[PDB]
């Protein structure tokens, strides 16, 4: 999984 | 609830301790207890709630993806039959993940969203609603998958409409909402052109508003703009 | 137990899946279920048991140390009183940690150790017994702290006696036992000279036995010798 | 915590 969402781990 | 006898302030204090200890299940249970006290959440408290459940559900999503990959491998051609165990355990993790999503959605529905009047709180909670329907959608395969997807879309859309009316284009909440809605379009709605368009337009409109910001807000906003750009680089 | 209706082989298969998914609480519950089937454990199964509980208790130990540090900070001079919450939550984590240690010790006592006749299994389980009494000792402050420490020492000592009689000095089980017993001496028994002596003698005797090993066993043994050296560098 | 024991996390 390369997409970025928020909040991040 | 098991947190019913603890003071709201102590639940918040222990949620912050659990975060420092990287005990995110504890952190989430503390913040669930705080929400169930029935008072609205401050900005800091809303972010504690989001961080706690994001870390819990993030572990479950990572685990589900590992198990789903193994399960698909076992259903390939020439793959030796190994019994029901892989499916059973993927289903166990999936059910626990859905339970966490239902818990968050239940908190938003009873009664965080209906009490949230300010744009910053209302957009925050509607983004959360979209996020946790999106995580449900990631594992959905049945008759209500379309309805789950539309519940994510509807929540994101109401959040977007409010954020565009009430917040500047650099507002971190607005930016993070658009980031996540763009990934919804790409990953869930099979609309990569909508995803790219949303991310580019969001980035460009924030870029043009940076001049209005203090050094600290500039750093807050550019951090999330970089995530928009990271996705655009992935996608184009 | 909740695993009573699942086949032993399926519990082992799911423990391995949980490891791949980094779901160590699940992994531990699966291996507890496998142990409670009542059959002895193979070498691979013993290592699944150890890996599962080590990861569970390792998260709790890291969390307890964070919370203990905060608690000591709050008990310093000029430190503002913040109520019982830090102590309460440290106690919550500590109790959960002790519960995990008691669970492992109960599995060893009912009935893994009494059925283990071969040196490789008997030394493995006695090392585990020493390890989990050591984790109890790390948080112990009451009247039975000395007895907890002596239970760790006694288990380690019986394991050492068997390992020296029945195993070569490069045996990874023997090496890992001596590594951990040496840290017991340094950290728990306040005997750093014993810790250093044990680590040096263990390292030197393994060094002189390396010539007997295959390339794969050489790599297995030197990996643990390096940990002995790492501690010696820390301590001298 | 800098000391090394086995198994490791
Ligand atoms: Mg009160
Ligand atoms: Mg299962
Ligand atoms: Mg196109
Ligand atoms: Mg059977
Ligand atoms: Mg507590
Ligand atoms: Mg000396």
């Amino acid at each position: 999984r390369l997409t970025s969402t928020l909040p991040a781990l | 609830g098991a947190m019913g006898s603890m003071e709201r302030a102590s639940l918040i204090q222990k949620a912050k301790l659990a975060e420092q200890a990287e005990r995110y299940e504890d952190m989430a249970a503390f913040m669930k207890g705080a929400v169930e006290k029935g008072e609205e959440l401050s900005c800091e408290e809303r972010n504690l709630l989001s961080v706690a459940y994001k870390n819990v559900v993030g572990g479950q999503r990572a685990a589900w993806r590992v198990l789903s990959s193994i399960e698909q491998k076992s259903n390939e051609e020439g793959s030796e039959e190994k019994g029901p165990e892989v499916r059973e355990y993927r289903e166990k993790v999936e059910t626990e993940l859905q339970g966490v999503c239902d818990t968050v959605l239940g908190l938003l529905d009873s009664h965080l969203i209906k009490e949230a009047g300010d744009a910053e709180s209302r957009v925050f909670y509607l983004k959360m609603k979209g996020d946790y329907y999106r995580y449900l959608a990631e594992v959905a395969t049945g008759d209500d998958k379309k309805r789950i997807i539309d519940s994510a879309r509807s929540a994101y859309q109401e959040a977007m409409d409010i954020s565009k009316k009430e917040m500047p284009p650099t507002n971190p909440i607005r930016l993070g909402l658009a980031l996540n809605f763009s990934v919804f379009h790409y990953e869930i709605a099979n609309s990569p052109e909508e995803a790219i368009s949303l991310a580019k337009t969001t980035f460009d409109e924030a870029m043009a508003d940076l001049h209005t910001l203090s050094e600290d807000s500039y750093k807050d906003s550019t951090l999330i703009m970089q995530l928009l750009r990271d996705n655009l680089t992935l996608w184009t």
